[PDB]
RNA sequence: CGGCCCCCUGGACGAAGACUGACGCUCAGGUGCGAAAGCGUGGGGAGCAAACAGGAUUAGAUACCCUGGUAGUCCACGCCG
RNA sequence: GUAAAGCGCACGCAGGCGGUUUGUUAAGUCAGAUGUGAAAUCCCCGGGCUCAACCUGGGAACUGCAUCUGAUACUGGCAAG
């Protein structure tokens, strides 16, 4: 179904993992929850919470919900240049235009998940439900455009068919 | 100020010797050291952002002999000199005496090696420097007060250290009891699990 | 009565892609033009032509030669009411570098990089996003 | 090459049946009611379909086989017309919207349904009891039912070919996942969706349709045979 | 015997179970279900899990 | 809203960094115990918990729960508080220091002795 | 704002002829303005109806459901709209 | 919109804002010109007392001010469209 950036070979960070019920006679719930987020170690977008029967096939949910069934804003190459902010379903973050590369400091598991997604290069505060389950959107709502690659000479890749179409 | 006291445990979390209590006994042999040390050893345990950060300077204290409150002063001059912190703090703690002496093999323990500073058996510039926190630069010597020139624990110390704790950055000779420290190493030298950049985006934040 | 003409220059250029076309014409301001020259040489706007019924008019081609890539909003931000002036050294790259400001300085509009090397300031027209 | 042109008109020509209410998206390939029924631009729709079955030729020496999707209780006549072969598969009446991605089970209906078509046609079905033995021919048709369209075909279409994009959301997003373009037919009162290529064009009535397809697949299926009977000469020239 | 041993050292009976089944049915079941119980996760109160593949009437 | 219509409505305000109360703009204060309370809490977990209201020696009268471990207090003593809410429990805005004065913790020692009490019995 | 119309008159909605030419936008302050009942004084009260009476309902019945029945509902202008 | 939060509504002066063109001006705008901004403990570059803490010479955002000269690309003033 949702298509995503390139990979190779994945990493399976999966940041938490969590149990469900409302059980009673005929119809009930009595799985599992897992959450991860899927990357290539440097850069990319995908993010899935799936849950099933047990937790071989709650994280299995999970990582197709990260590569298919989700509405993402893309990425191109393991680094960020377009510090913006935004929303995606409620889930805000900032990032105001500043050095890339160092000054890399999150809290809890976040510092992680950063690694994998491809924003850890510039970052700011985050705001909207503060919860480690939805907040890890960084490269959706913090990046408004589909491709941030690392040559300074991206504010002129789009000029060079504008100025020929002249 | 030599901390010591509660001092295998660091090393038990850490897994190096952090260079406190070597011989024989640095990790394991005849040291009981994460060989299912304790009654407990069944449960999953939790880090966070503030874990790793709190062990890499864990760490750094020990490693360079030093603790938390001389780091925080190595930052007050690392930042008034500027250029990338992480590199100066380095810089300043493997530019400590007490690790030009440890280097040497003058004592060859953390421990020891602070002894022989602060106990007048250290001598810079041919007066007695009783100052671990000395700051010491490329071509400087190091020589040792008369009336310590006859430790046997000097003598058997740099023996032991004979070349597996003596680096090729210093010179020196264990008949004279005196060397040149020739050159000060950075990172790439030494080991690469410490990080001192990082330590400082916590303490300014 | 709309108080800013030249917020309507943007929404006319956003609403322009949004809708699939590939031109749009408005009245236009002396400013207006000194604006899309800017755009033009920069390469967010593609062409222009300057021509008359009673006043002045700006007809405009667009950035959907491409459609969206790296631009998907362009703003005014000294309008109207809030106004903010930058100097000769403050002028700036907006996205780390991955964009320009459009500056008015006391010598005409030209690029915020152009406005730096000549040590001239002024008023902060619009940033692409 | 006037001949896209031509078919277009020849279909076209049916001047709709459909209310003057029209696809809001669709707009420009669309002319002026004409007492409350809907007629499409017969002029603007003939450069559109010489575009689209020159690309049609282009895959014919690419691809594996095509997959006609979108059938449905009014549409699969049209297309068993379209298809003349068996280098192109087909339903005939509904299609279960996705395969694409859940082609582990696809793949295990298959093998139950041949297994159980071999037992029920050389008369050996009958084990255990006869009710059982019926209840097996039962879950036969079910399956053949199921499968018509896809009972045939060796893998994963390199093409798809959809007339009716409004119950077929769910398959062009697993063929894009899948990397296989989409070649669309799309009506003037039905919403065009993320395909790579479209035919504008009107779908009331089976004398419409059945050309349409029909104009579509000729590039391309002769396209193939063409393709491969030069694989043969390529070869057979060293041994001549 | 080979499940309740993952569970008597407590490394696994989440997938241990799983892998019971796989390798039963390679040799020649048509069908096994399990279910294990004891006091599972190291909980002060007992618990219970199942899991059927393949058939087994009744 | 408009930049200058905010110039022409000032904003509503609140302090996001400080809700638990504090008298004399200081962490810990004295004043004599007053009262004792055994009281039933918030919440259906429950207990007969034990409270404190303390009369402050700068004038104002406050409720406080003795903490750390145990209920050693007097009814009259003059003993230390610091601000820090112990949630559920009735008026509760403050604790009492367990290691100052007539405070005191009950059983040896694993903990702190600045809140639970007791002179030093290990590292 | 509810039968429909006229008399007075506001406001909208189209279109041609013709006319002025930013006379614009927004709006602290502001004056002006009622769904309903309430309400000051006047007209009106056929039916319905709070209360009050009494039934019926029910582990009780002020709620529920009923019957009588007064103010009210109905108009005109006015008062913090 | 519903989470706390759109004035109950019109009309509109004061304040804020100003389509499009010319003339004219220059409040804010920016550039130019020049003076001021002690002192380290802060900051940057040096240095010394066993390092350090500590103290410090030179420079400084001195996070602060000053007015003339010049400009009309911008908004504001005023005149006719």
């Amino acid at each position: 179904a949702h298509i995503e950036k390139q990979a190779g070979e994945l990493q399976e960070k999966l940041i938490a993992v969590n149990r469900v019920s409302k059980t009673v006679k005929g119809g009930r719930i009595f799985s599992f929850t897992a959450l991860t987020v899927v990357g290539d170690g440097n850069g990319r977008v995908g993010f899935g919470y799936g849950k099933a029967r047990e937790v071989p096939a709650a994280i299995q949910k999970a990582m197709e919900k990260a590569r298919r069934n989700m509405i993402n804003v893309a990425l191109n190459n393991g680094t960020l240049q377009h510090p913006v902010k935004g929303v995606h379903t409620g889930s805000r973050v900032f990032m105001q235009p500043a050095s890339e590369g160092t000054g890399i400091i999150a809290g809890g598991a976040m510092r992680a998940v950063l690694e994998v997604a491809g924003v850890h290069n510039v970052l700011a505060k985050a705001y909207g439900s503060t919860n480690p389950i939805n907040v890890v959107r960084a490269t959706i709502d913090g990046l408004e455009n589909m491709n941030s690659p690392e040559m300074v000479a991206a504010k002129r890749g789009k000029s060079v068919e504008e100025i020929l179409g002249k | 100020a030599r901390y010591l006291g509660p001092k295998l445990k660091l090393s038990r979390r850490e897994g190096t010797d952090l260079f406190l209590k070597s011989g024989v006994r640095a990790i394991d042999t005849k040291c009981k050291i994460e060989q299912a040390p304790g009654q407990h050893g069944a449960r999953k345990p939790r880090l966070s952002d503030y874990g790793v950060q709190l062990r890499e300077k864990q760490k750094v204290r020990r490693i360079y002999g030093v603790l938390e409150r001389q780091f925080r002063n190595y930052y007050k001059e690392a930042a008034r000199l500027k250029g990338n912190t992480g590199e100066n703090l380095l810089a300043l703690l493997e530019g400590r005496l007490d690790n030009v002496v440890y280097r040497m093999g003058f004592g060859a323990t953390r421990a020891e090696a602070r002894q022989l500073v602060s106990h007048k058996a250290i001598m810079v510039n041919g007066r007695v420097v009783n100052i671990a926190s000395y700051q010491v630069s490329p071509n400087d010597v190091v020589s040792i007060r008369e009336k310590a020139k006859k430790q046997s624990r000097v003598k058997a110390a740099l023996e032991l250290a004979e070349q597996r704790e003596k680096p090729t950055w210093l010179e020196v000779d264990a008949g004279k009891m005196e060397g040149t420290f020739k050159r000060k190493p950075e990172r790439s030298d030494l080991s690469a699990d410490i990080n001192e950049h990082l330590i400082v985006e916590l303490y300014s934040k | 009565s709309m108080q800013d003409p030249i917020a309507d220059m943007l929404t006319r250029i956003r609403n322009g892609q949004a809708a699939n076309k590939a031109a749009v014409t408005m009245p236009s301001s002396k400013l207006k033009v000194a604006i899309a020259n800017v755009l033009k040489e920069e390469g967010f706007i593609e062409d222009f032509k300057v021509e008359g019924d009673t006043k002045p008019e700006l007809e405009l081609t667009l950035k959907y030669f491409q459609g969206k890539a790296v631009v998907e909003s362009i703003q005014r931000v000294s309008r109207p009411g809030l106004r903010i002036y930058k100097r000769k050294d403050e002028l700036p790259k907006v996205m780390a570098g991955l964009g320009i400001a459009v500056v008015s300085t006391s010598k005409g509009v030209m690029t915020d990089r152009a406005a730096r090397q000549a040590g001239l300031g002024g008023e902060i027209i619009c940033y692409v996003a | 090459a006037t001949v896209s042109m031509r078919d277009m008109l020849k279909a076209g020509v049916h001047f709709g049946h459909q209310t003057r209410y029209w696809n809001p998206k669709m707009k420009p390939f669309i002319f002026g009611a004409r007492n409350k029924v809907h007629i499409i631009n017969l002029e603007k729709t003939v450069p559109m379909f010489n575009e689209a079955l020159a690309e049609l030729n282009k895959i014919a020496s690419r691809k594996g086989k095509i997959l006609f999707v979108g059938t449905k209780r009014a549409a699969s006549e049209a297309v068993k017309d379209a298809a003349l072969s068996c280098d192109q598969f087909f339903v005939n009446h509904r299609w279960l919207g996705g395969m694409l991605t859940n082609w582990k089970t696809v793949r295990q209906s298959i093998k139950r349904l041949k297994d159980l078509e071999t037992q029920s046609q050389d008369g050996t079905f009958d084990k255990l009891t006869k009710k059982e033995a019926l209840m097996r021919t039962r879950e036969l048709e079910k399956l053949e039912n199921s499968l018509g369209g896809i009972k045939d075909m060796g893998g994963l279409p390199d093409a798809l070919f959809v007339i009716d994009a409004d119950h077929e959301h769910i398959a062009i997003k697993e063929a894009n996942n899948l990397g296989i373009p989409v070649f669309a037919i799309v009506d003037t009162n039905s919403d065009p969706d993320g395909v790579d290529f479209v035919i504008p064009g009107n779908d009331d009535a089976i004398r419409a349709v059945t050309l349409y397809l029909g104009a579509v697949a000729a590039t391309v299926r002769e396209g193939r045979s063409q393709d491969l009977a030069s694989q043969a000469e390529e070869s057979f020239v060293e041994a001549e | 015997d080979s499940i309740t041993s993952q569970l008597e050292r407590r490394v696994m009976f989440r997938r241990a179970m799983k892998r019971a089944v796989q390798n039963a049915m390679r040799l020649g079941a048509k069908g096994i279900k399990v279910e294990v119980s004891g006091r599972l996760g190291g909980a002060e109160i007992a618990r219970t899990e199942w899991y059927r593949e393949g058939r087994v009437p009744l | 809203a408009t930049v200058n219509q905010l110039v022409r409505k000032p904003r509503a305000r609140k302090v996001a960094k400080s809700n638990v109360p504090a008298l004399e703009a200081c962490p810990q204060k004295r004043g004599v115990c007053t009262r004792v309370y055994t009281t039933t809490p918030k919440k259906p977990n429950s207990a007969l918990r034990k409270v404190c209201r303390v009369r402050l020696t700068n004038g104002f009268e406050v409720t406080s729960y003795i903490g750390g471990e145990g209920h050693n207090l007097q009814e009259h003593s003059v003993i230390l508080i610091r601000g820090g809410r112990v949630k559920d429990l009735p008026g509760v805005r403050y604790h009492t220091v367990r290691g100052a004065l007539d405070c005191s913790g009950v059983k040896d020692r694993k903990q702190a002795r600045s809140k639970y009490g007791v002179k030093r019995p290990k590292a």
